RNA sequence: ACCCACUCGGCACCUUACGAGAAAUCAAAGUCUUUGGGUUCUGGGGGGAGUAUGGUCGCAAGGCUGAAACUUAAAGGAAUUGACGGAAGGGCACCACCAGGAGUGGAGCCUGCGGCUUAAUUUGACUCAACACGGGGAAACUCACCAGGUCCAGACACAAUAAGGAUUGACAGAUUGAGAGCUCUUUCUUGAUUUUGUGGGUGGUGGUGCAUGGCCGUUCUUAGUUGGUGGAGUGAUUUGUCUGCUUAAUUGCGAUAACGAACGAGACCUUAACCUACUAAAUAGUGGUGCUAGCAUUUGCUGGUUAUCCACUUCUUAGAGGGACUAUCGGUUUCAAGCCGAUGGAAGUUUGAGGCAAUAACAGGUCUGUGAUGCCCUUAGACGUUCUGGGCCGCACGCGCGCUACACUGACGGAGCCAGCGAGUCUAACCUUGGCCGAGAGGUCUUGGUAAUCUUGUGAAACUCCGUCGUGCUGGGGAUAGAGCAUUGUAAUUAUUGCUCUUCAACGAGGAAUUCCUAGUAAGCGCAAGUCAUCAGCUUGCGUUGAUUACGUCCCUGCCCUUUGUACACACC
């Protein structure tokens, strides 16, 4: 266990060494709603009688 | 705990009938189409939804109940 | 759990603290709850130093059999204290004399 | 007869350990893997069992001899550390006593607990360490209980239904506590969001605190815990860590096969005491001065005046420092740690009071704080959830915490009139001054304050002063109850609270018992905060007035330590 935990403590310096050194999609939402807010896009009539 | 009593009659839900419905209209020869069913002066109801007919009463269901229309 | 909690103790030394505590409280596999002090090192739990020098922190682990408590101590080194009080209120260093030349009958010196 | 020296041969003790042993120990239990002086006897895991059987002896009881089948992984020895004792020796303490104080126990009501009652009267907890405890003062909510009524807020997958409609809603009526389309009547609306079925989730103040985390309580008003180098032992271990002495303290002195340290106590931190020294202040305050009122007048005395100016920091505030270290001296003692007395000092009981607090233990409490949680239970005629009403308050009565009294060191009526800890309203209705009106409770028009700025100098209460009553259940006492007026709240009936009138109970100092307490303490006295729409007889803090009696001990009770016994170690449950 004890060695076992040691080597733990090891490969946690390893990491810790290791990472101090180591190595557009547009268009968006609230403008492609007005975007396509150019229409043709509904229909509408009613109400006699 | 307990468990149970029941002095039975449990209830029951609704069954939103069946009815084919719509054939409430009507077409003589070829191909004049005279409705039936007078239909509702709300805005809100686009002069598609109709009303019921029962005693004293012609009711808009669009209007989830509102504005007792009477003829 | 000791590899673990054996670990944690020597990754927490070896960073340098004053003395470490790990503690886990619960039901590993077994019905009955057991609780493993891990210490090794130096801590004071003592006082006004206590709010200083040591940091702990409780985790509530789920697991399927059950809820393990975790409880960690740091002592953390007084002397690279920064910011704050460089010793333990215990410390009393004496400065040591110096060896003395005396003797050498009085005259005086002038400029 | 004695004394002294020697010598045989005895009964033993003492110290040694070369030596032996698993140790305890042992001049043999030594001269033993470096194994051989002579000889007799007995044992070969435990139980079966000293049983059966045969023989033999005996009057007999029984004695000597003495198996097996079967069963079984231990039984056993010495030593160690624990734990426990209805063994002994030391201690500590107002949750112990001493000397006393104020009481509780008696009465009335307040309140929790039991019990009974109940549709339900939700529930946890039962010696210190359950019972004004769950911050638990429940009218709805809370709420878990009871009588009933809706809702899905049933994620997701497959499947079934089905655009000729999978599904939703509803006016009026009937119905319902109900202006719930709950359901029903009738016939509109809705558009793939649901429905139905399995599988899987989900919620639950449902169960399990004896499955857990965490937190807490208790042991503990305690003084204990460990490791380095050395010493003892094959070893677990021991010594250090101890007779005594000292301390609140494993706090120290001292003794010392131990030396020298660490955790815990201490140190530390917070608060109350002291700073005419330091830095300042119209959100604190003083003096001078104007402006100014009243009384006197010889100048005087007593006030008004958020800036009309000047100066100050004693008072108030809080920054930085200072200060005490039981100092000085003297008694007392191993002249050691310490103790005691006196002087000085703001302060000398750990300065006073708290915060923090090692290792360990308990089937202590908490799933009813938690969207912490395992498992179990339930999941649509729900133990989910909401809505209406009731219930936790129900009263032959047992227990406990409390509040108010039994009066004259007093009630009452005038009058003097003095604190400290607090807290207060934004996307809102909190703390309330002042002016009116009202007997009061209150109402009402305005006002300052997100605050050392306004409430508030919180003009509190006990208390002081002058009267009235005069020992008579009296004008002490205020339960019970009637009648009316107000406030909070959607709601006040089983009476939320407040006022007025009337009604005028018990209780004439409390049995056995038993709690709490050593100085600004006890006790008497109110206040603010918590809770809080309304409700304190509770609690957490606060200041006011302010004693008597110890300054000791182990008698009682309690626990801690040694020694000792142990066949316990899941540790006397
Ligand atoms: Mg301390
Ligand atoms: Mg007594
Ligand atoms: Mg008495
Ligand atoms: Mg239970
Ligand atoms: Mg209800
Ligand atoms: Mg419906
Ligand atoms: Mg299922
Ligand atoms: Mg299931
Ligand atoms: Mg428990
Ligand atoms: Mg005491
Ligand atoms: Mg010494
Ligand atoms: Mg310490
Ligand atoms: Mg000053
Ligand atoms: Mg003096
Ligand atoms: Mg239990
Ligand atoms: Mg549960
Ligand atoms: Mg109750
Ligand atoms: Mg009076
Ligand atoms: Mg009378
Ligand atoms: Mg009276
Ligand atoms: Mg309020
Ligand atoms: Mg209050
Ligand atoms: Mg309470
Ligand atoms: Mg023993
Ligand atoms: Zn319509």
């Amino acid at each position: 266990a004890e060695k076992e935990a040691q080597a733990d403590a090891a490969a946690e310096i390893a990491e810790d060494a290791a990472e101090a050194e180591d190595a557009x999609x547009x268009x968006x939402x609230x403008x492609x709603x007005x975007x396509x807010x150019x229409x043709x896009x509904x229909x509408x009539x009613x109400x006699x009688x | 705990k307990k468990v149970y009593t029941t002095p039975k009659k449990i209830k029951h839900k609704h069954k939103k009938v069946k009815l084919a419905v719509l054939s409430y209209y009507k077409v003589d020869a070829e191909g004049k189409v005279t409705k039936l069913r007078r239909e509702c002066s709300n805005p809100t109801c686009g002069a598609g939804v109709f009303l019921a007919n029962h005693k004293d009463r012609l009711y808009c269901g669009k209007c989830h109940s509102v504005y007792k229309v009477n003829a | 759990i000791r590899r673990a909690a054996y670990g944690v103790v020597r990754y927490v030394m070896e960073s340098g603290a004053k003395g470490c505590e790990v503690v886990v409280s619960g039901k590993l596999r077994a019905a009955r709850a057991k609780a493993m002090k891990f210490a090794d090192g130096f801590l004071i739990h003592s006082g006004q130093p206590v709010n200083d020098f040591i940091d702990t922190a409780t985790r509530h682990v789920l697991m399927r059999q059950g809820v393990l408590g975790i409880k960690v101590k740091i002592m953390r080194d007084p002397a690279k204290s920064r910011t704050g009080p460089k010793a333990l209120p215990d410390a009393v260093t004496i400065i040591e004399p110096k060896e003395e030349e005396p003797i050498l009958a009085p005259s005086v010196k002038d400029y």
